[PDB]
């Protein structure tokens, strides 16, 4: 065991070097290793095979570091892997699209805000065991197609606090058991129609805090079994448009909220659910 | 490939004196973003291991004394001491560490001096090498400097060089000073003949030399 | 903490090699051991590296020739080579950390065993005691030495009262006569400490199994 760390084998075999102040990824940690906690610390780089010998890993933090990059091949030799921590770092920016290959049974995955402008195609590829993924707080600017396509068993879905704009048909396709989706706390102005379709098990979404005018037709209804709803503070544009989507909140007897509107310039701040249909100009 | 390259191979100086060496890398050694340049400077000093200076282009192992300065990124890497000390003799190695492990081929460090006479001391060959058929006289010239020094042994008063072997020291860690050897193998047989053995030595600090002598067949 | 290199030190060419690194200060399965070869006068050359976990890279300019293994229990890493010519007449360094990065990049050493590839019988060192005839003296400081002649291969070590005396000592580069190695060391003891306290060589010689200490009778 190497400089200022401890080690203990109860329960699980563990490196445990929180802020030494470590300028990168130390030499020295066990094969043995069941657990590497480097977080708090300095570094700014992953090498590439670093934790390759302890072939047992199942969590590692590396959280709240200067991360630049994490080479491509860095998780490389982790089967095992079940937990791994990569937030707080700030100035990260991207991480390349191969850098996921083969983490066959991880449970957990945290890029809660490292300023990650995009998200390279087929990067959660082959995360078939993935159920927690935090991408809240980044500067991600758009959503590719199939992003998380072979995320079969992906319950808790985190989005919030980005810059989105837009949800495009086939973006959430494939999250087949998604089950809190949080989509609040984005630049976001137009869901595409088809968009929830994958998603039966949804439970509670998120959508407040952003740019939709309106939430046309057919988008809505797939969430067969959805608890909870948020649309408060939308810029609601209230007329036709909004009848679609009046229709659905009556019958919505789950749990809503306030959708209040601003346009036009007549009907501000008037939630929708207790508006009359008359009410809604045409068309 | 990934190659190391290192000039001038060698560069004398005084202690006191700035110094720089030259490393040139075959391929770039600076990681895109981060920026830290993976490069290590090493000491070897004679007789010696290798001993890390420098990593990371740029900073020190634990206790290499803070007189030394790495500095350059991508392709060109100095090592520089300011006000050599006596004791810094050594050859300077730096080291690839982005594809594996790629060496340079090292620069060593002269120490310049003021100039120096050498002890000299004589030796008629052992009772226990004469009882072997052999004969060696052995000239120690000792403590000198500059290194160029040349010994002329002279049998009955007159030269020999049939048969003669030198042999120089590494400049001395603590005192910046050359000491070499010289051995005169004759033979029992063609040693208890000529009787006068003798040894010169002749500089850049000398024109008249430094003379030791013994006679044989006179105890 | 510390690496110590070992084993067969004069190998005939078109056979087998084989080191050992034994190490005090840290476990095999914490950190990984590399190997760096540097010639009797060349730059350093890395040769592989066997990681914290099973995993074995070596440098492949030598093809088939290598293998690292090391045994975890019995703290040793194992250096074999077989099919070598002459090229490969070098010290044999193993040195540490031990990769993915920060902790040391060869920051440990060895001192280095020194392999001979040479087809010439091991022989053992005939040692003269270089007393000054019969002076002493005049110069206030009595300087004796010692011949050591005639051996193969390298190295060998000189030593003075047992390791009492490693400050005056001067060891000279050995030279090749014929087929075989021959080495002198002086020492510079003070004049009011010989005859009286006795001064002694021991030349110890590890390829021949052979350690001698050579007394030094005055006049
Ligand atoms: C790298 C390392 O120490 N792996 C260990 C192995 O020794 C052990 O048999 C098994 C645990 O039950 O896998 C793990
Ligand atoms: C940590 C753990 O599960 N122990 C394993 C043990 O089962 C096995 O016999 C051996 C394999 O290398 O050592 C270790
Ligand atoms: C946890 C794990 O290792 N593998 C899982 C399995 O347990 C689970 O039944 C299914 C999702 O429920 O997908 C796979
Ligand atoms: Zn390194």
């Amino acid at each position: 065991c190497p400089g200022a760390c401890v080690c203990y084998n109860e329960p699980k075999v563990t490196t445990s070097c929180p802020q030494q102040g470590l300028q990168a990824v130390p030499t020295g940690i066990p094969a043995s290793s069941q657990r590497i906690f480097l977080h708090g610390n300095r570094i700014s780089y992953v090498p590439a095979a670093s934790f390759q010998s302890c072939r047992n890993l199942t969590i590692l933090w590396l959280h709240s570091n200067a991360l630049a990059g994490i080479d491509a091949a860095a998780f490389t030799g982790l089967t095992l892997l079940e937990q791994l921590d990569l937030s707080d770092n700030a100035q990260l920016r991207v991480v390349d699209p191969t850098t996921f290959r083969g983490l066959g049974h991880l449970h957990t995955l945290h890029l809660d805000r490292c300023g990650l402008q995009e998200l390279g195609p087929g990067l959660f590829r082959g995360l078939a065991a993935l159920q927690y993924l935090y991408l809240q707080d980044n500067n991600l600017q758009a959503l590719p197609d199939n992003t998380f396509r072979d995320l079969g068993n992906l319950t808790h879905l985190f989005l919030h606090g980005n810059r989105i704009p837009s949800v495009p048909e086939h973006a959430f396709r494939g999250l087949h058991s998604l089950d809190r989706l949080l989509l609040h706390q984005n630049h976001v102005a137009r869901v595409h129609p088809h968009a929830f379709r994958d998603l039966g098990r949804l439970m509670t979404l998120y959508l407040f805090a952003n740019n939709l005018s309106m939430l046309p037709a057919e988008v809505l209804v797939p969430l067969r079994s959805l608890q909870y709803l948020r649309l408060n503070d939308n810029p609601w544009v209230c007329d036709c448009r909004a009848r679609p989507l009046w229709a659905w909140l009556q019958k919505f007897r789950g749990s809503s909220s306030e959708v209040p509107c601003n346009l036009p310039q007549r009907l501000a701040g008037r939630d929708l659910k207790r508006l009359a249909a008359s009410d809604l100009e045409g068309c | 490939d990934i190659v190391m390259s290192q000039s001038p191979s060698s560069l004398a100086v005084s202690a006191g004196e700035k110094v720089t060496m030259s490393c040139k890398s075959s391929q770039s050694l600076l990681n895109s973003r981060n920026r830290k340049n993976y490069l290590a400077w090493y000491q070897q000093k004679p007789g010696q291991s290798p001993k890390p200076l420098i990593y990371w282009a740029s900073t020190r192992e634990s206790g290499v004394p803070d007189r030394f300065t790495g500095s350059g990124s991508g392709t060109d890497f100095t090592l520089t001491i300011s006000s050599v000390q006596a004791e810094d003799l050594a050859v300077y190695y730096c080291m690839q560490s982005y594809n594996l492990f790629t060496f340079g081929s090292g620069t060593k460090l002269e120490i310049k001096r003021a100039d120096a006479a050498p002890t000299v001391s004589i030796f008629p060959p052992s009772s226990e090498q004469l009882t072997s058929g052999g004969a060696s006289v052995v000239c120690f010239l000792n403590n000198f400097y500059p290194k160029d020094i040349n010994v002329k042994w002279k049998i009955d008063g007159s030269e020999r060089q049939n048969g003669v072997l030198n042999s120089w020291t590494d400049q001395d860690s603590k005192d910046s000073t050359y000491s070499m050897s010289s051995t005169l193998t004759l033979t029992k047989d063609e040693y208890e003949r000529h009787n006068s053995y003798t040894c010169e030595a002749t500089h850049k600090t000398s024109t008249s030399p430094i003379v030791k002598s013994f006679n044989r067949n006179e105890c | 903490v510390q690496l110590k290199e070992s084993g067969p030190g004069l190998v005939a060419p078109s056979q087998s090699l084989s080191i050992s690194c034994s190490v005090s200060g840290f476990s095999l399965s914490s950190y990984g051991v590399h190997w760096v070869r540097q010639s009797p006068g060349q730059g350093l050359e890395w040769l592989g590296v066997i990681w914290s976990g099973g995993n074995t890279h070596y440098n492949s300019a030598l093809m088939s020739r290598l293998s690292i293994s090391k045994e975890n229990s019995k703290n040793q890493v194992f250096l074999k080579m077989n099919s070598l010519q002459t090229d490969d007449t070098a010290i044999y360094y193993c040195a540490r950390v031990g990769i993915y990065y920060e902790g040391a990049w060869f920051a440990y050493w060895g001192q280095g065993t020194l392999v001979t590839v040479s087809a010439a019988k091991t022989t053992p060192p005939s040692v003269y005691p270089l007393a000054p005839g019969s002076a002493a003296q005049t110069n206030s400081m009595v300087t004796l030495g010692c011949l050591v002649k005639g051996y193969f291969p390298e190295p060998v070590t000189v030593t003075w009262n047992s390791g009492s005396l490693s400050s005056g000592v001067h060891t000279f580069p050995a030279v090749l006569q014929s087929d075989l190695y021959t080495l002198s060391s002086s020492v510079t003891v003070p004049s009011s400490t010989w005859p009286s306290e006795t001064v002694t060589c021991n030349v110890a010689h590890p390829a021949s199994s052979t350690k001698v200490d050579k007394k030094i009778v005055p006049r």
